[PDB]
């Protein structure tokens, strides 16, 4: 299935969501967190899908610094 | 092979580690077989003060020898003594080759560069097995013990003085524990390692592999108690220890003996001299010593019935006797206490195990004669 | 890529 | 402790290969169990590298001390030469925790001084302070170990 | 200022001459400061056996220790300890701050690093008191004897062993002459620089700078008479010159009287022991003992009125009595002989010289004895 | 020795200057009398030397050590620094009589071992052997002294 | 007083040649030596007495290689 | 030059 999370709009497979506990609370769509970090979690679930349990070695997940606390109050809270 | 100078080793010929990051490689310096200590630039500061302490220590046989050392634009190297094994390495794996070195002569190199250390007023403060090292045989074939890292080059765990958790009594008690650990061959006067630090500062103190009946371990006791003393004003300086009966021969303990019993011979009986040597002399001589002794001895000193078996005294002037006259003695009493001075005075120590520890004692109140100076410190 | 996708 | 090197003395060769974009530090347990820090591989790079059967090896950031995998694993425990081959030893980054993952962001742009400085619920101020730590992670370890 | 590499030194400060254009300065190793010695290219193969030599040799407190050789375009340097004098300024120049070493003590620390180049089968071959070299005072102010410019590093003029115009006896012929250059303060056993060599061959071995009534100068002439012997195979080795008694301590001198008086008190006076003590007794005792020593202890003596004045035997065993007696006799008699040990030995070895020197070469016969290891060398 | 350094102690400040083109080798005798080679000077060049009063020098050839004149003299004597000027040494080449100045010819185009093969009067070899010696002139100096 | 010198022809000052004992033995005109010997000898004689107690440094007296011999003889001989 | 007349 797909979930609906809101800040903007975004779609993403239940099982990429369910890696926040918190949504995984929640979904057993969301609103909450700006867009421009919404948007960072929705892309640490897709590297976190992607390269969980791979063979290939893995790259480095890119944070520019200017998001790193807004980044970090919303992975302190997910 | 790195070359910093006159400084070079081969990355791959790690001989072990020291504190922070520092790697120790088997180099060459100036053609000799040399260690060489890789510092990271963090502790540029530390290896200053380590080798502004090797240089400017007067050399000593038992202190680490320090050859040079080099600035790469990464590192410092520091080019020391090539040794064989550490201590640990020693009491933990005694298949290494030890050419005729000694557990009591070990530890005696050891107070004798820590003495030396303490003369310059510097205080190791990490005294343990890991810092002391066993050298590489000399051309004789012979092999010493070595004191490194010392002065700094704390947090070492099961080996800090309670009060430390700066003074040369901090070493005594680390060497305290170093004695009892060759003594023992492993163990730790406190325990285990983790309960080790929770146990010096509760004081244990457990010295149980010393056996309380023999005299070995009743003089190697009597010198480690005092040097892991809670208090550290009762700990022995290192001068003090090298003192001590713990690191007498044969020759000097039956020569302590008969020292005494001449100073005692023409003293009297109510006097200071002889009442603190008779304190607890019934658990010396066994209550009568004259029964404690083999028949053979027995027999011959049965010439002399006089002699009284309460008397700390009598047993000393009664053995050294048979010393002064041992030529005459018949051979079937010469072949049971055995040839001067070795196993004569084993003869003695072994029954009275407690004899030498009470008399070393007993005879501190007169330690200030020139009699007695090789026996005791004063200063 | 799943860090920054197009 | 638990974890620690047996003295094997048996000589086993192995290839040290940092598979991550980071400097990694290659942490060696003594045979008491205490780390002990050697030459750090640049990225990319791989080492031929003399070690011994039985030995435990864990690979730390060298700079933040981050926890690095190797062949999918925290420890990393040389085995025999077998057919001669030298064991690969693939440091690589593990997939960190969104929250880990920024921490570490915010580790190298704000110094300790300034960390309870910052415009953050007051529980990262002590997230922020609970750097990463090789003996923390060796209890950790023995714990999950022993288990 | 020179810089080499590590070594550095500034050109002005010359120290002093080696051989073959070798000039020594004062410089600087790795912040220490160190002798530095400058070698022709014509010197590089030489100076490359020396350092091989100061390198692979044991380190010894009485060896000059060796640091690091550089090469520069021209030079080989060698860095060195430096030290303070040499021997020969030492004699010479008494004025120099000669802090609290003495003579024998100096001689002693000279044979100990012979002795040590001896052991590592290295025959210094050119000793003579130039290369030896008086070291800076230590943190504790004491000061050394050190050996440098040894196994060639012949032709020195007056140090030549006869035969050598490879054998360590070419070192104790030399050893020899310093030991009488020291004891004399500047003189020569073979006379004047000029006809030295010429008497070497001739075999001059004038001593007379030592008193034939002196004990210290008897013990003295009897240790450098056989250095010098002329046939090699009767010199001492430096481990027979170590254990004479010319190096023993007024307690040892005591010591070895009490350990001889000992010995012969309970012997056959036909014994071989006996007897070979009593050859030419009558000189060492004056004809009577009884009667050189002072009257108030005579009037002791006179208590036992048995001692015969002829017997050496008779000396020892009533110069052992009043020893063991000590503590007993009465002030007016201690006051004369003095305390204990040194003041006691120094009463009778003054008034009978050869008392010591007779007793130690009558007593060569039980050497092999456990009681006499000590006072002789055997191997 | 006759011919020997006093130990003064009173430093003199020397110029050594050759005035030769020839390389000089100082040559000090010790206290003792025995010559002791100091570091050579090259032709034309002069230097600042310390030295003390009553010591003794003499100059030489550092290749052939020919004899060499200072300030017209065979030895050389540092007087106290009057005024404070440092003493001049000036080393010089000798008149050399024609026979001795041929046979320093020869000695330098002819190698010891083909001496005794010049087509030359055989008493020549003698004088060609007979090299400057710096011990035999201390000889020669102590008894023009001493008469 | 000059005199004269025979290998060639060569005329010294007397204070001059009686640099030579040979020559000053002989004058109390000379003939011998090979000109390009003899020619090197009064060069000699020149040089002697200019630079004897000169003031002056001192130049080297220039000896060619192929005449070292044939004046060494000569010196020797003079 | 008195070594090398003219
Ligand atoms: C390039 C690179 N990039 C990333 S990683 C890397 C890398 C990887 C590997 C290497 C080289 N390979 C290793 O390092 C491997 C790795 C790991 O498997 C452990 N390992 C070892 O070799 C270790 N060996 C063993 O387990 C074999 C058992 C034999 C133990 N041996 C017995 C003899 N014992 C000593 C002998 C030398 C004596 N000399 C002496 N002298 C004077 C002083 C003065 C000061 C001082 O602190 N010291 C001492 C206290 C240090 C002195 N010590 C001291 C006693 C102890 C060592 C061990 C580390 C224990 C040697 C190098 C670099
Ligand atoms: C550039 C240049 N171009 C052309 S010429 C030139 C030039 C010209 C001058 C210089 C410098 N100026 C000099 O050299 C002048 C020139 C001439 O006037 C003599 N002169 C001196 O300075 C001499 N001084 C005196 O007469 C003053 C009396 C004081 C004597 N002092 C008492 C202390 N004594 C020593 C102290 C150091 C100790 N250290 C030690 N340690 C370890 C070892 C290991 C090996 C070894 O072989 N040795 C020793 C045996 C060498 C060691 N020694 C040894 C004892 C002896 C020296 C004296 C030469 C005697 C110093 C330098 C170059």
């Amino acid at each position: 299935m797909y979930v609906k999370l809101i800040s903007h709009e975004f779609i993403v497979k239940r099982e990429h969501a369910l890696t926040s506990g918190t949504i995984k609370a929640m979904l057993s769509e969301v609103n909450f967190i700006p867009s421009h970090v919404l948007s960072k979690v929705c892309m640490y679930f897709t590297y976190k899908v992607r390269y969980t349990n791979s063979s290939t070695e893995i790259p480095e997940f890119p944070i520019a610094p200017e998001i790193a606390l807004e980044l970090l109050m919303a992975a302190n809270f997910l | 092979v790195v070359i910093v100078g006159k400084i070079s080793f081969c990355p791959k010929d790690v001989l072990g580690h020291g504190a922070e990051g520092t790697i120790v490689y088997r180099g060459m310096f100036d053609n000799r077989d040399v260690a060489v200590k890789r510092i990271l630039p963090e502790c540029f500061s530390f290896a200053d003060r380590e080798v502004q302490l090797l240089r400017e220590s007067d050399e000593h046989p038992n202190v680490i020898r320090y050859f040079c050392t080099e600035k790469d634009r990464q590192f410092q190297y520091i080019a020391i003594e090539l040794c064989a094994a550490t201590l640990q390495e020693y009491v933990e794996q005694k298949d290494f080759a030890h050419l005729g070195l000694e557990p009591i002569t070990l530890l005696q190199q050891t107070t004798s560069g820590l003495a030396h250390l303490h003369s310059l007023n510097i205080v190791h403060r990490d005294l343990k097995p890991h810092n002391i090292l066993i050298s590489m045989p000399n051309a004789h074939g012979k092999i010493k013990a070595m004191i490194s890292d010392f002065g700094l080059c704390p947090g070492t765990e099961g080996w800090i003085a309670p009060e430390m958790l700066p003074t040369y009594t901090v070493d005594i008690f680390s060497a305290g524990c170093v004695f009892y650990y060759v003594i023992s061959e492993g163990s730790h006067p406190f325990g285990k390692s983790l309960q080790r630090q929770a146990n010096i500062l509760l004081g244990a103190c457990s010295l149980d592999c010393l056996h309380p009946e023999k005299h070995e371990d009743v003089i190697a006791r009597e010198l480690i108690e005092k040097m892991i003393a809670m208090d550290p004003q009762k700990r022995p300086s290192a001068k003090h220890v090298l003192k001590h009966p713990f690191f007498w021969s044969l020759e000097k303990q039956l020569q302590f003996f008969q020292d005494v019993s001449d100073r005692i011979e023409k003293e009297s009986l109510d006097g200071p001299i002889v009442k603190q040597l008779e304190r607890g002399g019934r658990a010396v001589v066994k209550m009568d010593w004259r029964e404690n002794i083999t028949v053979p001895l027995q027999t011959d000193l049965r010439k002399f019935r006089t002699y009284k078996g309460g008397s700390v005294r009598d047993l000393l002037r009664a053995m050294r006797n048979k010393k002064h006259h041992y030529r005459e003695l018949p051979a079937e009493v010469r072949e049971t206490l055995g040839s001067l001075p070795d196993d004569f005075v084993c003869y003695f120590t072994s029954r009275f195990p407690h004899l030498l520890a009470h008399t070393y004692r007993a005879m501190e109140l007169c330690s200030h004669e020139r009699l007695f100076q090789p026996y005791y410190f004063h200063e | 890529r799943p860090q920054a996708p197009a | 402790p638990v974890l620690r090197s047996v003295n094997s003395r048996e000589p086993s060769q192995v290839i040290f290969c940092n598979r991550s974009p980071r400097v990694v530090l290659p942490v060696w347990l003594n045979f008491d169990g205490e780390p002990q820090p050697y030459p750090t591989l640049p990225p990319g790079t791989g080492r031929r590298i003399h070690s011994y059967r039985g030995h435990l090896w864990l690979f730390r950031d060298a700079g933040t001390h981050d926890g690095l995998l190797v062949n999918q694993t925290e420890l990393f425990v040389p085995s025999l030469n077998v057919d001669g081959q030298p064991i690969f030893a693939n440091i690589t980054l593990p997939v960190y925790t969104l929250k880990e993952r920024c921490l570490q962001v915010v580790r190298s742009l704000v110094k300790p001084e300034n960390y309870r400085r910052l415009d953050i619920v007051r529980s990262l101020y002590e997230d922020l302070e609970d750097h990463p730590n090789v003996q923390k992670d060796l209890e950790r370890l023995t714990q999950e170990r022993i288990a």
